[PDB]
RNA sequence: UCCAUUGCGACAACGAGCGAGACCCCGGCCGCGGGCGCCGCGGGACGGCCCGCGCGAGCGGGAGGACGGCGGGGCGAUAGCAGGUCUGUGAUGCCCUCAGACGCCCUGGGCCGCACGCGCGCUACACUGGCGGGGCCAGCCGGCGCCCGCGAGGACGCGCGGAGCCCCCGCCGUGGCCGGGACCGCGGGCUGGAACGCCCCCGCGCACCAGGAAUGUCUUGUAGGCGCCCGCCCCCACCGCG
């Protein structure tokens, strides 16, 4: 419920849909180092601080 | 005697300008000194319509005439009347650079 | 009205002869169609733009950012120099930038001891860059599909 | 010298003395006019002449040697063309009053002709200068 | 200026030729509210009239009220000009005159009258509401 | 330190640290001179911009409206008003008040287009820290031009009511309602 | 629709305007112009009074806006 | 792989050519020379250095540098369209007109007329503003004095010469108001053989509160805002090239 910052070490190419998303991966540095993939808009770059507002969910 | 010259050619295209500049200058070293003047280009500038009829995009041309001039006024009174004649004479005769002579 | 270009700015005839030779150095600064060139002797410290002081430059808002120089570096230096500048081209502020750059590139000149050139250079570079090296850009031409250079005229299909 | 003070002091300061000096002396076409074709409306200050008269006096001492011309003082006070659904284009001033603040300063010697125009003479650049030297404290 | 206050007289909305003047604005754009007076017109009769301009329309008082009056029925005399005036080389009389309210409409009236039985070109266009000067027609001012 | 570049020569830029690490390294606040002017031409690369001096951003986005644009001095000097009067009001330092606008404003989720399906279809995503920081100011700016047209108050006194009302986290405000609308249509559709 | 008017009818001077501003830290001419719905002018005036006064003092000034703090506290 | 049939590496194909690039003009940094007036000749940048990759061509990052990876323009392939132009011409085939002429010259009128539909533009809808006063800087380039007249303009006489936005001080105070300036009524001048044309002054003071379905243009000195010159021209620019 309450929303975490994660860091960004690898992104992983646009999509096809106008090609304005990114996909990322991104590491909880909270402790849990949980590395999953994301969707992001605008521009990102490597150790970017994202905050997210869900602690489980997916994309792919 | 002294008579204050002064050399003035004109031309369209900036080799022969150049070229004539040279021999003047190395005909006139010793009647006096002949240093050159270079002045800021006229251009001419004219701009048309590429078609006859006016049909189509609107498309233009844009032609131009620089004309290039020099101005030696260095013999002043170290060329006599016959002594401006002398080299004058000696200069090659391009076939296109006018020229005028005034005191 | 000025041209910038022009013989009479460039050796500066403004000043009398006898006074001329006493200036030992010269420099140039420029933005847009704005020229500047000062000539910078001894004395104790005084500075001019066009027959006026520093202190009463006319947009008023910028007189810091004519005045950056002297509080980066320090006082020091410019007590010990005095300065005559004139510039001629285009725009207040184009004017304005110029005239930090001759500013800045003159006092830079004046020492001779040129390891304490190069730590002046780092230590002035890095708070600005244009402040040294010039800035390129400058207007560029239009063409005839419209009334700009990017622009163009408005189509209708129908 | 003058250049060494901001323009805006001097010459409202210099336009005061001069009123008091009875220097100059705004005529009677005063009451009913502009200043331009490029105007509107009619100024708002009763004193606006000897503001006139100060700007252009400063306007001689800055050119020194050089000379002025009344129409070349006239494009120093242009202003631009409303209302008119038509692009603005710029105007010139007017010349009448201008004429007359010339004359009445040369009838003083303050100012002086020339091959072409006229120009300051010492007397005006000593009282220039005085001036602004009182009002530099 | 300087004034804050109403005075004790203030008069909280004027009415002279028939038209109605307000208090709280200043003097010589009030008087732009009648017909036959505007800006430049105003700044020089009041000033004749030894009238502040840059005061509110409800601090003048009735002496100074009346003095103007004086100065819009015979202003030649009070030594305005005659190129500031509404009518200059009347048709008739060949004199020049100012003409306020009233005297506009009914003067105006009259002119065509005289461009009617005269039998001119812009007579017969007013009656068939054209454009009287060589403004172009036809492409635009439409519905 | 030796010159500490008080802005407008008046508050000091030495204690002003943001609290948000996310979006801490966009925002610069050692360099910014005096002024806030500098003929640099940023936005030549792809992530230049994320050093320019906050202010200076700040400024350059109140001369939008093809009305307004070019004028830089009137901009510089509405923003040295506006920060004479949060002085006044709040009585602190108003660089603190403006990072701790520009980082409660600025959404943390966002809605696209990329499910098809001939429909909506938005997707639920996520949103850069450089993104944030843009349209914080943009609605900051925004906010306070809608209010001071056709309206008797000038434009620095909206400006500074909007900042002040942001930065109290406040939803009085435009910045934090369009952050709050965008978070919800953007949560219904993930 | 609204209208305000541009002199004060006597007593209103003082009874209300002096004395709310005087419970003011800081004022301009178009805030008060907003509050006690007179018109900008009047603002200028008073203000000008009371500068003279003392209680309040100028912070930041130029033609378009200038902005003062009382100096009463 | 490349913006590119731009290249690498193969192949019943081998070997060539055009186009592309190269090339020409402009600009930015430095040097030499000359110099009434800033203008003539050259140097400089090449995916060259470092790091990653890739057999290779070549891709990503960092430097140092005036400038860093096609900076803005010109030229513009083969083949073709029943595209436009016989009203640009001593360019023209075949027709029609050819002494009451469709030849040529004169006087007037018209091309501009207006219940209506739409294409490119200009001016505004206001306080991030309008009015009054003052201070101040450009470039393609460039002409001025004195005296009358409110002004626009005019009489004389000589060769000499640059603005708007912006900045400072004041007034107005959300009112279709001092925003906006169409329409109309008296008057003064310019061009010209000739005003129906263009300028200036007083008064009157239209629509218009940011615009439906629909739609155009744009990536650094760019958009936008601000003005200034030439062309056609007796007078006149909301147009066009800059």
């Amino acid at each position: 419920p309450e929303p975490i910052n994660a860091r960004v070490i690898e992104v992983l190419g646009r999509t096809s849909s106008r090609g304005g998303i990114t996909q990322v991966k991104v590491e909880f540095m909270t402790g849990e180092k949980r590395q999953i993939i994301r969707n992001v808009i605008g521009p990102v770059r490597k150790d970017d601080i994202l905050v997210l507002m869900e602690s489980e969910r997916e994309a792919r | 005697m002294h008579q204050k010259y002064t050399i003035i050619v004109v031309g369209k295209d900036l080799k022969l300008v150049e070229r004539y500049v040279k021999s003047i200058v190395k005909e006139g070293r010793a009647f006096g000194i002949s240093g050159p003047c270079r002045a800021p280009v006229r251009r001419l500038t004219i701009t048309t319509r590429k078609s006859p009829c006016g049909e189509g995009t609107n498309t233009w041309h844009r032609f131009e005439l620089r004309m290039y001039k020099r101005t030696f006024w260095v013999t002043c009174g170290g060329n006599d009347i016959s002594t401006i004649l002398s080299k004058t004479v000696v200069i090659p005769g391009i076939q296109v650079t006018v020229e005028v002579e005034e005191p | 009205m000025a041209k910038g270009n022009r013989r009479d700015l460039l050796e500066r005839n403004d000043i009398e002869v006898r006074e001329r030779d006493k200036y030992t150095v010269h420099t140039l600064g420029k933005k847009k169609n704005s020229v500047a060139v000062a000539f910078v002797k001894a004395g104790k410290g005084d500075i001019l733009v066009n027959n006026v002081p520093l202190a009463l430059v006319r947009p008023e808002i910028l007189r810091t950012k004519v005045s950056e120089p002297i509080m980066i570096l320090g006082e020091s230096l410019f007590k010990g120099l005095d300065m005559n500048i004139k510039v001629a081209g285009g725009g207040h502020v184009s004017q304005i930038y110029a005239v930090r750059q001759a500013i800045s590139r003159g006092v830079l000149a004046s020492v001779k001891d040129e390891a304490a050139r190069s730590e002046l250079r780092a230590k002035l570079v890095s708070y600005d860059r244009q402040l040294v090296v010039s800035d390129p850009r400058r207007c560029e031409a239009k063409k005839f599909g419209g009334r700009g250079a990017r622009a163009r005229r408005q189509k209708s299909y129908r | 010298s003058v250049t060494r003070v901001p323009a805006d002091v001097f010459i409202n300061s210099f336009a005061a003395h001069l009123k008091n000096r009875g220097i100059i002396k705004c005529p009677a076409f005063t009451d009913y006019v502009k200043t331009g074709v490029s105007r509107q409306y009619a100024p708002r200050d009763a004193d606006w002449f000897y503001i006139k008269a100060a700007s252009v006096i400063r306007h001689f001492y800055i050119s020194g040697s050089h000379s002025i011309g009344v129409a070349g003082l006239a494009r120093k006070y242009s202003s631009l063309q409303k209302g008119k659904t038509t692009p603005h284009h710029t105007k010139r001033a007017s010349c009448k009053v201008i004429r007359s603040i010339v004359s009445q300063f040369l009838g003083q010697k303050l100012l002086i002709a020339g091959e072409r125009g006229r120009h300051i003479s010492p007397n005006g650049r000593k009282m220039v200068e005085d001036f602004a030297e009182g009002l530099q404290k | 200026m300087t004034t804050i206050v109403q005075p004790n007289d203030y008069r909280d909305l004027l009415r002279m030729f028939n038209t109605n003047i307000q208090g709280k604005v200043v003097l010589e754009c009030a008087l732009v509210g009648i017909k036959g007076i505007g800006r430049r017109f105003a700044n020089v009769a009041l000033k004749k009239a030894n009238i502040d301009v840059h005061k509110r329309a409800g601090e003048l008082t009735a002496a100074e009220e009346d003095a103007l009056m004086k100065v819009l029925e015979d202003p030649l005399s009070h030594g305005i000009p005659a190129w500031m005036l509404n009518r200059n080389n009347d048709f008739e009389s060949g004199k020049d005159m100012h003409i306020l309210v009233n005297t506009i409409a009914s003067t105006h009236r009259a002119d065509l009258e005289r461009l009617r039985k005269t039998r001119c070109e812009r007579g017969v266009r007013h009656h068939h509401n054209l454009k009287v000067r060589g403004q172009h027609t036809k492409s635009t001012g439409r519905r | 330190m030796s010159l500490e570049v008080a802005l407008f020569n008046k508050w000091p830029l030495t204690d002003v640290k943001c609290q948000d690490e996310s979006l801490e390294a966009y925002i610069s606040i050692d360099n910014h001179s005096f002024v806030p002017h500098s003929a640099g031409r940023w936005s030549a690369k792809r992530f230049r911009k994320a050093k320019c001096p906050v202010v200076e951003r700040l400024t350059n986005s109140l001369m939008m409206h093809g009305r307004n644009s070019g004028k830089k001095l009137m901009a510089m000097k509405t923003v040295g008003e506006a920060f004479e009067l949060i002085n006044l009001y709040t009585g602190k330092n108003p660089v603190q008040v403006l990072v701790d606008a520009v980082a409660n404003s600025g959404p943390r989720e966002d809605s696209c287009r990329i499910g098809k399906g001939g429909q909506v279809r938005r997707q639920s995503v996520d949103v850069s820290p450089l993104r944030r920081v843009n349209i914080g100011i943009y609605n900051i700016a925004t906010g306070a031009r809608k209010a001071a047209f056709r309206k008797v108050r000038p434009f620095a006194e909206c400006l500074a009511e909007e900042i002040m009302n942001a930065a109290a986290g406040a939803d009085k405000s435009y910045a934090i309602s369009q952050r709050n609308s965008v978070e919800r249509i953007a949560v219904s559709n993930r | 629709k609204v209208d305000y008017p541009t002199l004060f009818a006597d007593e209103a001077a003082m009874n209300e305007a002096l004395k709310f501003i005087k419970n003011s830290k800081c004022i301009t001419h178009t805030q008060i112009c907003e509050r006690l719905r007179v018109s900008v002018a009047l603002a200028k005036r008073v203000m000008r009074q009371l500068v003279k006064s003392g209680d309040f003092a100028i912070v930041s000034k130029s033609s378009r806006m200038t902005i003062f703090k009382n100096m009463t506290k």
